């Protein structure tokens, strides 16, 4: 079956909120949508490594060390979940 | 005398011949298929390094570099890449 | 009966924002959107809490940072509003594409 | 040879040697050198079928520096791969922005 | 003084970070000098952040060091924020900075 | 009875009491410190193990860290992780 | 006399220098500069020459690069101009400035 | 003594070219200076990181292997002098 409909859930009033912490004072329509499609390119892009990461483990269970190493192989490195 | 100083133009020389068996290559584009070359070397090879001390093994197996190509290349060249690898290793063993 | 100028809840917003280190999106929502990216990658697939909560803050962080790029490109082009093609400059020069 | 055995151009045993004299871990496996010696040698054919293209769209026999950069920047996946990347004596695409040109 | 840290006067485990240098090929073989050098260098550095992190923590009326203030410390120190200028600190926030232009005049 | 996870904490408790001897550190503090540590670790034990393999040497000495070092870290931050880590050397190397 | 109008010119020679993959900066004023900046890191120093074709290889595509994200931030301020603020703009997104 | 005025030799022509290659149509009078002042920092970031190696390597030449591994260092790998 295909999957669908939860990008939604990523809510004007919250993307509004991180421009806010970006220091964004005036937001076009149109930014909201355009922000669901840079998160998704951004968590695919991510998730599909820490899959791969997860995969060669033999685990069925993402773990945080695995998304920590992700992460770091696009250059994003993230303190505090490990490694 | 003389230096010898090791790189994979021969191969390239050979692959080239294969793809494309009418065209040859300047000496400068050729360094830059030796570099190419490296530089995909050690980045398959440190993924494959970082695999292994992931996962506490001592080992790089070619499935660390099975798994080093699908972190490193993009979609459909990784797909390739893993089928011409897994190909090449089957009918290594399999001529023991 | 009272009624604040357009800007001054907006600017009252960023110092409130920049003052915290909570996440900004709600926390279920973000999982929902984890487990079903992942799931079109690779089926029954469990998540440690914190790989979630690990996804979240990098992505916000991420996020957060672009909003920055994207406000200099706006204000680059004189305006004040932030607009989908100051997102599409700042991801280009950032080599995303 | 390895590469027979294999079936490659590209060397398995100079692959295996560079492995370990590389320090990647204490142990390599005898397929790892094999698979990644046909990686290479994969990628290698992707370039050289790429740019010989290049070469003859150009009217030229052999294959110039800029030969693999028109290869390389005009294919999505190759400009990916090699994003970081300078080819040496390689130049630009053609590409003049649209507001540029006389109306 | 039987532990290698105290030969080198040094709080930074030498032989778990020697340790370290040979589970990790880096190179067939790590010289005696090796850790003691790294683990000190770790020392400085881990120094240098928690001097800056403490004080964050202080101007702010705390006894303790959370994420937010290793936060104000690396992005507040020019070079911090360099060594440190691809990473994410968790749960640390953003230095508060508004564009002028948005000010009201 | 859980596995034994290593941590760095107890040497950055240390600096830290040494530094701010009435402050404190949380859970996720301490969980990023460990994370620059290891970091940095790896940033200059990579660096060094390049520079080796770039001058033929079987071995990392000091002096492959120190290179390291100038080439990973900032000016000022360098000189004075230089100068730091020298001296341990010097020590550990009499005593 | 003839003129082309303004911007003719400059059309034609982006359409040129885009067809081409020579060096752009003259190879001696950059080796000379390349010397100079080596000296206040090292005093007494020699340079192989491909070691100053790779310097200056490497700094002009940098330097190409750049001038595109600048040419992106001129055209995002409506500009056909690039100014000094394009290319700080490009640099800070690039994290190369702060 | 103080050493000074090379920087200049970074003509404006060659701004110019350089410019063209990158597309612009219109420069302004400011910005051969600040392409002055740019290259001078890189330039600076690679030449350092180079000479760094030639110290380690004990030599008094700097070789393109140098160069080579600073920009990789730097993150802007150069293929076809040693790679």
């Amino acid at each position: 079956k295909v999957l669908r409909d939860n990008i939604q859930g990523i809510t004007k009033p919250a993307i509004r909120r991180l421009a806010r912490r970006g220091g964004v004072k005036r937001i076009s329509g149109l930014i909201y949508e355009e922000t669901r499609g840079v998160l998704k390119v951004f968590l695919e892009n991510v998730i599909r490594d820490a899959v791969t990461y997860t995969e060669h483990a033999k685990r069925k269970t993402v773990t945080a060390m695995d998304v920590v190493y992700a992460l770091k192989r696009q250059g994003r490195t993230l303190y505090g979940f490990g490694g | 005398r003389k230096t010898r100083k090791e790189s994979y133009a021969i191969y390239v020389y050979k692959v080239l011949k294969q793809v494309h068996p009418d065209t040859g290559i300047s000496s400068k584009a050729m360094s830059i298929m030796n570099s190419f070359v490296n530089d995909v070397f050690e980045r398959i090879a440190g993924e494959a390094s970082r695999l292994a001390h992931y996962n506490k093994r001592s080992t790089i197996t070619s499935r660390e570099i099975q798994t080093a190509v699908r972190l490193l290349l993009p979609g459909e060249l990784a797909k390739h890449a893993v089928s011409e690898g897994t190909k090449a290793v089957t009918k290594y063993t399999s001529a023991k | 009966p009272h009624r604040y100028r357009p800007g001054t809840v907006a600017l009252r917003e960023i110092r409130r924002y920049q003052k915290s280190t909570e996440l900004l999106i709600r926390k279920l929502p973000f999982q929902r959107l984890v487990r079903e990216i992942a799931q079109d990658f690779k089926t029954d697939l469990r998540f440690q809490s914190s790989a979630v909560m690990a996804l979240q803050e990098a992505s916000e962080a991420y996020l957060v940072a672009l909003f920055e790029d994207t406000n200099l490109c706006a204000i680059h082009a004189k305006r004040v509003t932030i607009m989908p093609k100051d997102i599409q400059l700042a991801r280009r020069i950032r080599g995303e594409r | 040879t390895r590469s027979s055995r294999a079936g490659l151009q590209f060397p398995v045993g100079r692959v295996h040697r560079l492995l370990r004299k590389g320090n990647y871990a204490e142990r390599v496996g005898a397929g790892a050198p094999v698979y990644l010696a046909a990686v290479l040698e994969y990628l290698t054919a992707e370039i050289l079928e790429l740019a010989g293209n290049a070469a003859r769209d150009n009217k030229k026999t052999r294959i110039i520096p800029r030969h693999l950069q028109l290869a390389v920047r005009n294919d999505e996946e190759l400009n990916k791969l090699l994003g970081r990347v300078t080819i040496a004596q390689g130049g630009v695409l053609p590409n003049i922005q649209s507001v540029l040109l006389p109306k």
